[PDB]
RNA sequence: CGCGACCUCAGAUCAGACGUGGCGACCCGCUGAAUUUAAGCAUAUUAGUCAGCGGAGGAAAAGAAACUAACCAGGAUUCCCUCAGUAACGGCGAGUGAACAGGGAAGAGCCCAGCGCCGAAUCCCCGCCCCGCGGCGGGGCGCGGGAAAUGUGGCGUACGGAAG
RNA sequence: AAAUACCGGCACGAGACCGAUAGUCAACAAGUACCGUAAGGGAAAGUUGAAAAGAACUUUGAAGAGAGAGUUCAAGAGGGCG
RNA sequence: CCGCCGCAGGUGCAGAUCUUGGUGGUAGUAGCAAAUAUUCAAACGAGAACUUUGAAGGCCGAAGUGGAGAAGGGUUCCAUG
RNA sequence: CGACUCUUAGCGGUGGAUCACUCGGCUCGUGCGUCGAUGAAGAACGCAGCUAGCUGCGAGAAUUAAUGUGAAUUGCAGGUUGAUCAUCGACACUUCGAACGCACUUGCGGCCCCGGGUUCCUCCCGGGGCUACGCCUGUCUGAGCGUCGCU
């Protein structure tokens, strides 16, 4: 069947696709050091103001204080019926439950590619010292835990 | 008289069966295969035919010694010794 | 998460394993649910399935409380069959209709020497989990 | 063909560049290697410098330089022989030994 | 009838060639009922023999060769049957005496001049 | 070889051979006709060793 | 030709035995994907070689 | 003529080992173009590159100065950063084009011949015994055989060495 | 020795990649069928249904084929059939 | 599977005697014309200008359209459906 | 009038696009880094009850022993003191191929030991083990108007 038929050119069933793409594209960017904390203070100065934060679409309308800033005792928790039951007494929950309820199904080829599902990022838990408060707060989903 | 006239004259064979290959490719007159050079002792291959290379290489046969060779590595070449009876 | 570098969470690898494991990997795949009843007995969840196991069907065309006892085991097809679950074919004669174990609940179990074993065995490494926990 | 006023270039590209190209997608999986070959020798040379044995003071030659202080290879054996260490028994308690070294100063 | 190897172990060297001739008999009966074209219960005995003849002929091998290179193992010269097959490379290869070699040069040298555990203060 | 049927044959059957006469055929397969010398009729022993 | 090497034969006798359709149990199997012999060679079409 | 010694050669299905061929992404040694660029073209460029030939290893090659420097001097090899599109080569056209110094990755050093002293103090192999070795090794035993003064081993090498 | 190189080989893990005229020539009995005296050249080709439950039986015809029944959520899914 | 805010590209076809596959008109058209020649009955059959049997009329005309081989082919040989 | 043709719409074809799927690729990274005269890579020929291809395997031939495992295999038959799987360290591994008695017909030799003809005693038959090149250490047998030695 091959035999002429039309071998290299894009145009071509077959042939080699219009430039094909090389792994030597630049794939990484370089930032100013000046710029990436000029950028996470502003990040953080916009974490306090609650205008901002509702904005975001976090439902936080029964937190009594925009910082939250918890007791030291959080550190040294051990079990996800800690870390959610603190979430209910800080009146944090209602954020978790919309990222439960935004769990669905991603749209397109991703699925293929090990990105099947898609869900909504929650309350990003910010500690000192890791004595368990990781291990305690992981299988929660939505908490993105940070130093 | 250069085609189809000349095509009934076409009954004296030049190439037969290989003995290392199997490819009919074994020249009668010449005594050498046109495709693995049979009484050269090296195995006739080239650079210019990547394909040809790949069509006749060491993962086109059977490779029966070295499959066990790939399977009996992995315990560093044991020897002698059995599992524990019951 | 899984954080073990050296178990794969691909969907196209896990279904390639799923459907190309040997009769022995097949065997744990086909697993069944105790009942409320055996499992408060035994401190056993689940079981490989067996030939002459009695049985429960729970999801399907064919549910209810009817016991009935496997009778065919296919590991190719990832099927097995239950003696009063059939179906008529046109030419008169019954076929048997393959329920997926995980679709079936254990009711009585078909006891040996080496099921015993396992049963034992399971039980055992559960109480050990159970006092690293608590 | 030049446009206007601009730089007049010569790019070394006329030769089979595309075969030789050498891309760093090893880096951070070499940066991990090397942290890990390092911290395994440190462990096995166990209560020994982590760094190895102690290099000598040396002068920088070549007048932009000679300013400067680097570490040099070895302690030469004149150093040795005023300071009272056999130069066998030197490299076995952990001091570097350079047979070239000439002492000028 | 199934004929293990675990009974074969213990027999005599004149009793297993004797069961592997009428085993071979009894396949060389079947071979002729399978050409006739008679009982589908007898097309299913050809594998059943076969596999009972290389079961019985394994054994008469093993027990051969144990008992050669058991006879052959207080020997410097021994059949290249009975020599290590690792890979080619892997035999061509020092002992583990001529590696355990060292010359008196170095035996002297690393007796004068060990290396030392030490420890620097900061 | 003709030798090796002519005493396989013998040995196998208690029997005496006139002569083998061997065609490879177009299967890959041998075809060896072993008429038997006259002490031995074909058809009395072609019963007992099953073939009729 | 009637002429005939032993080498010739042997090979010849491999492309006749393996020249026979599929059976019809095959066609039951639960990877049921051969649907007929799709290398069936007749002497007068294709030429086998040689 | 004859008979042993020695040297220079043959022949053996003699005893016991070893080499060949494959793969070839990476590595080492040779051989080695023309497309192309110079808006033509011959030197140049493509390029010590493709094709060809040989040889390997888990890496290979290199490596402990017949070095760099001209300093208040550095101190085996290899790799990265920079030196640097630089000094330099070039129908001085098109083009080509390193090194030292400096910061790191790693870091490791040694051995013969020769000169000389120790009675060849050295090595290989057969035969018997015992432990006991799926890397054929240790011990005893032999006026058992050979290698070797046309030089084996111990000491010892440019950072000095040896004897008293 | 170490630090360095690695589109071959054995084994793994991943991706802002491709989604059957794409991605390997090759998702299938692919270096297969087929072509060439030979060196060499070299394809096409994925999907019934949850489950074969793959249409018993009546009837027209020499038969391919129909007409009624029947299974199924569905044959407006009938074997190369989403 | 999609909207909004950012991000990235192998991102938009009528044409390239473009590539691959698919279908038209022409068209029920050109055609099925080299080497003398066919015919009557019967059989089998659901079905006969063409099969088979008989009878007739003919051709090849021993350098044959006859009987056997070599090379080449590789089961095309033979029986039954 | 109708036929014929044109346009549009419904249904039916022909064809297999679109959409959705994916045990396949492509790319990047990691650990390892192992062939062969003790017969490699590659070829050829065979092997299942019904078997063409693919796959697996070698006259013990879609597999034996062993170990782990614990009731299947399954298109149709047939018949727990371990079915079937995976593992694989014991045994096995036809003919070509570096390819090894000589040639590539599988054609013709030679040398020794067994067994049939017979109860080693010759031709014939069958079985077995040796019979390639280059080279290293030793051994045996020699060669030389090469250099000497002694009667």
């Amino acid at each position: 069947h091959r035999s002429g038929q039309g071998a290299f050119g894009n145009m071509c069933r077959g042939g080699r696709m219009f430039a094909p793409t090389k792994t030597w594209r630049r794939w990484h960017r370089r930032v100013n050091t000046t710029q990436k904390r000029y950028a996470i203070c502003s990040a953080l100065a916009a974490s306090a103001l609650p205008a901002l934060v509702m904005s975001k679409g976090h439902r936080i309308e029964e937190v009594p204080e925009l910082p939250l800033v918890v007791e030291d005792k959080v550190e040294g928790y051990k079990k996800t019926k800690e870390a959610v039951l603190l979430l209910k007494k800080l009146k944090a929950w209602n954020d978790i439950k919309k990222v439960y309820a935004s769990q669905r199904m991603r749209a397109g080829k991703g699925k293929m590619r090990n990105r099947r599902r898609i869900q909504r990022r929650g309350p990003c838990v910010i500690y000192n010292e890791d004595n368990g408060i990781v291990k305690a707060f992981r299988n929660i989903p939505g908490i993105t835990l940070l130093n | 008289t250069k085609g189809t006239s000349s095509f009934g004259k076409r009954r004296n064979k030049t190439h037969t069966l290989c003995r290392r290959c199997g490819s009919k490719a074994y020249h009668l007159q010449k005594s050498t295969c046109g495709k693995c050079g049979y009484p050269a002792k090296r195995k006739r291959k080239y650079n210019w035919s990547a394909k040809a290379k790949r069509r006749n290489t060491t993962g086109t046969g059977r490779m029966r010694h070295l499959k066990i060779v790939y399977r009996r590595f992995r315990h560093g070449f044991r020897e002698g010794t059995t599992p524990k009876p019951k | 998460m899984k954080f073990n570098p050296f178990v794969t969470s691909d969907r196209s690898k896990n279904r390639k394993r799923h459907f190309n494991a040997p009769s022995h990997i097949r065997r744990k795949i086909m697993s069944s649910p105790l009942s409320k009843e055996l499992r408060q007995k035994y401190n056993v969840r689940s079981m490989p399935i067996r030939k002459d196991d009695e049985v429960q069907v729970v999801r399907g065309h064919y549910k209810g409380q009817q016991i009935g006892k496997v009778v065919q085991v296919y590991r190719k097809k990832y099927v097995i069959y239950i003696e009063r679950v059939q179906r008529e074919k046109a030419n008169g004669t019954t076929v048997h209709v393959g329920i997926h174990p995980s679709k079936v609940v254990i009711t009585r179990l078909k006891l040996d020497k080496d099921r015993k074993k396992i049963l034992e065995r399971k039980a055992k490494s559960r109480q050990v989990g159970k006092e690293k926990g608590k | 063909a030049p446009s206007r006023n601009g730089m007049i270039l010569k790019p070394h590209f006329h030769k089979d560049w595309q075969r030789r190209v050498a891309t760093w997608f090893n880096q951070p999986a070499r940066k991990i290697r090397r942290r890990k070959a390092r911290q395994a020798r440190a462990r096995r040379i166990a209560p020994r410098p982590a760094a190895g044995p102690i290099r000598p003071i040396v002068r920088c030659p070549t007048v932009r330089y000679h300013t400067k202080v680097r570490a040099g290879r070895g302690f030469s054996l004149e150093e040795l022989r005023v300071a009272g260490i056999h130069k066998k028994v030197a490299r076995t308690i952990g001091i570097s030994v350079d047979p070239r070294r000439r002492n000028k100063s | 009838a199934k004929i293990k190897a675990r009974d074969l172990r213990g027999k005599k060297k004149e009793e297993l060639l004797k069961q592997l001739d009428d085993l071979k008999v009894e396949l060389s009966q079947l071979r002729v009922a399978k050409v006739t074209g008679g009982a589908a219960s007898k097309l299913s005995k050809i594998r059943v023999v076969r596999k009972s003849i290389a079961r019985v002929l394994t054994v008469i091998n093993q027990t051969q060769k144990e008992n050669l290179r058991k006879f052959y193992k207080g020997k410097k010269y021994k059949p290249l049957d009975l020599r290590p097959k690792k890979t080619r490379a892997m035999r061509r290869r020092l002992n583990k005496h001529e590696e355990s070699l060292k010359t008196k040069k170095q035996q002297r040298k690393e007796r004068l001049y060990p290396l030392r555990k030490y420890a620097v203060k900061a | 070889n003709k030798h090796q049927i002519k005493q396989a044959v013998k040995k196998l059957y208690d029997i005496d051979v006139a002569k083998v006469n061997t065609l490879i055929r177009p299967d890959g397969e041998k075809k060896a006709y072993v008429r038997l010398a006259p002490d031995y009729d074909a058809l009395d022993v072609a019963n007992k060793i099953g073939i009729i | 030709s009637s002429h005939k090497t032993f080498r010739i034969k042997r090979f010849l006798a491999k492309k006749q035995k393996q020249n026979r359709p599929i059976p019809q149990w095959i066609w039951m199997k639960t990877g049921n994907k051969i649907r007929y012999n799709s290398k069936r060679r007749h002497w007068r079409r294709t030429k086998l070689g040689l």
